[PDB]
């Protein structure tokens, strides 16, 4: 805010 | 039929009194705090994390575990290549060179045995998998499950 | 653990299976209870394996993703209102275990405020760990038979560090027949690489940022690149323009 | 020119727009003659410019392609019973020309029958432009007008190859304003070197099919392959499996 | 709505006899061969073909010709890859780096100019561009024809 | 018989  | 919109859907659920009654969630509405589906505050203070999961899949692959990985194709967040790469990494051999494997009559696919892991790749399906191809996900699920490889024919 | 059991959600359909979910405290001191969500496969397919499922982020709820727009028997409709079914349900063949984690994720709380700004691999595995072990306290049914472990993206992490916690543990109510990643971190170094050429690939940045990514990324971590890693990618960003990462060929939601 | 006009074809939806088809000969002593097909835009558009549009293969129609399941006005239906309007059609903006090409191909003919073993880039060319001196004597008010030279995949010879000789030619009617290729052969050496990087950052090929391509094809055309490069292409063939290489996320076709 | 079985369509269509009258194919008969949309034979007896188209584009880029060079990201024929590859030996100088061009509100593609040529991808379309992105494949018709860079916005 |  990344999200994998 | 595909609704890229699901994460808006599930969220106006799961914050719904009724759901969580019916989930035995926030017995005591002390969650108070909106249900969101990921949390930005953990996402963004994250702590360790080893760089490599490598040495952990050289244990349990000596352990003798079942260790499949897999590959939604279309996805450009975690792309199959980054898969190929690491997994090449392990250098191991290969049992059954990339083959493309069939749901029903078309290619769900293609998979390559190593001695000790199956790597699978789901053709067009992105990051979830089951979400985009769950046709396919599913044969995936059947197979691993049964310890057999992705189909031929 | 028949208190936990669901007897219908709202909107939801009637099916032949049973589902249960509650919480496991898997740190007393510290006050971190994990929710979890079970799938259990209709009799004609019991005894079925046991699979516990984890989604990534890290901080994205295995309940929100897994059990509600992925391999998770329904799938919401708009506006919240109900349920569907999803007719390939992985839970047609397996009993699933969805596990919001860690603490402070979905429906997953800590009363140590704090918990929430440590997060890290290792304490989620010890709990992950530590909840398995009490769940199968409680649904004592589920002891020895053959358990899996899988999951996506940042549980390319927390998959195989939960099996060598089990593996290790030797656990002997645990019978973990191995685990499956999907799309998942493996090793910083080789995804950077293999995710900068599969970019590339798909015409979604000039060869310069293809570079500027190879050159600033590589010695980082997918979790904590380094501020060139940032810069860089932030100018794929702006290359990448509006289309959905996660699939590059579908449509990206307009509400 | 008016004799080549067509009335409605079979099938043919009534349209707001001409359309013309016929022979040229391109070459009297070999009784070589080309067939074409001109889709013109409608009034509100004109005078619009003109578009040659090429095929490629080598051995592939202009019309079969271009105009029948492309860019072209209507769309074949089933059976070949009839048509239907392309509402995206390129000739609602230019007079589209689509030319059949070399003899031999589509409709174009020849009167020696070697013809159709001898062919090759040079004559396809000399050919075309013949062609179009031609074929602009027969529509003389097309003379000075924009013109473009357009094409996909083996076109990516044609095209720039004729738009060579037009260039060269210094005719005076001919106003050639520029050409475009689409997935189009540029470069035989970058082209290998691009196409097995891109099949392996797709999942169609293993590692060592990937790296046997390499070694094996790069000094080869894509027309002309060694034997080591076509063994090397059946592992490929191999490993792809029944899907549409033309088009990797769609179906095949059943019948 | 796509229909991968058009060459078969085609083919029935243009074989039959009042098409041909229409079309003012084959006037005397004398073509006693069935119409076909490829020549396997003329394909199978191809002689010259340079290996490089470059130096012609050297040469049209310098007499200052219009050139724009397109390809279907998901073609796997003569892909994008090779595309950039080849267009990349030119070594251009680059008046506008790659960006997303929208066709509406939807990403249709990238594009990169070049000081004398415009790349362009047009984005999900295979080898038939106009066949599999019929709108897009107009979008771009109609840009390179106005000499104008794919939109963004 | 390839196409490009
Ligand atoms: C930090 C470390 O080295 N490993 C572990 C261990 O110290 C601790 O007991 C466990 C529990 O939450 O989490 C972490
Ligand atoms: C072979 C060659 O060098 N170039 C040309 C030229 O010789 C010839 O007049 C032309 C006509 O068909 O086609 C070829
Ligand atoms: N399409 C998305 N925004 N996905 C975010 C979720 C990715 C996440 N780790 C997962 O477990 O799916
Ligand atoms: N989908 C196919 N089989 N396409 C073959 C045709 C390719 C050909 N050169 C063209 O001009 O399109």
């Amino acid at each position: 805010f990344x999200l994998f | 039929s595909y609704d890229p919109c699901t994460e808006r859907y599930s969220t106006a659920y799961y914050n719904r009194r009724d759901v969580q009654m019916a989930l035995h969630a926030n017995v005591t509405g002390a969650m108070n705090y909106t249900w969101a589906t990921c949390s930005d505050t953990i996402n963004t203070h994250w702590h360790d994390a080893p760089r490599s999961m490598l040495p952990i899949y050289r244990e349990l692959i000596a352990a003798g575990l079942r260790i499949w990985v897999f590959s939604g194709d279309t996805d450009a967040v975690v792309p199959l290549t980054a898969t190929r790469y690491s997994i090449g990494a392990l250098g191991l051999p290969t049992t059954t060179s990339w083959y493309p494997w069939y749901d029903d009559q078309e290619v769900g696919g293609w998979s390559q045995v190593y001695k000790g892991l199956t790597l699978v790749s789901v053709r067009g399906a992105g990051h979830e998998v089951p979400l985009h191809r769950p046709r396919q996900a599913l044969v995936l699920f059947q197979y691993f499950l049964q310890g057999k490889p992705m189909p031929g024919q | 653990h028949a208190a936990d059991r669901i007897a219908r959600l709202p909107g939801q359909p009637a099916v032949d299976f049973d589902m249960y979910s509650g919480y496991i405290t898997v740190d007393e001191g510290a006050g971190r209870s994990l929710f979890y969500l079970l799938q259990e496969a209709p009799e004609d397919a019991q005894p079925a394996p046991l699979v516990l499922w984890l989604n990534g982020g890290p901080g994205c709820s295995s309940v929100a993703y897994g059990a509600s727009e992925e391999l998770g028997a329904f799938r919401v409709k708009p506006r919240g209102a109900g349920l569907v079914l999803n007719e390939y349900r992985w839970n047609k063949v397996a009993n699933v275990l969805f596990l919001d984690s860690p603490a402070g994720v979905g429906f997953s709380y800590t009363n140590t405020s704090s918990d929430i700004y440590t997060s890290g691999d290792n304490r989620t595995a010890h709990d992950s760990y530590a909840f398995l072990a009490k769940w199968f306290e409680r649904f004592p049914h589920y002891k020895y038979r053959d358990f899996y472990i899988a999951g996506e993206s940042y549980a390319g992490h927390y998959v195989p560090e939960l099996s060598q916690l089990v593996h290790r543990s030797k656990n002997p109510v645990i019978n973990l027949k191995g685990f499956m990643v999907g799309n998942g971190l493996i090793d910083d170094y080789h995804d950077y690489v293999g995710t900068f050429e599969f970019w590339w690939n798909h015409g979604i940045v000039s060869d310069d940022t293809y570079r500027r990514l190879k050159e600033a990324c590589l010695h980082d971590s997918f979790i904590h690149p380094s501020p060139a890693c940032d810069a860089a990618t932030d100018v794929a960003t702006a290359e990448q323009g509006n289309i959905d990462m996660y699939s590059l060929y579908t449509p990206v939601c307009n509400i």
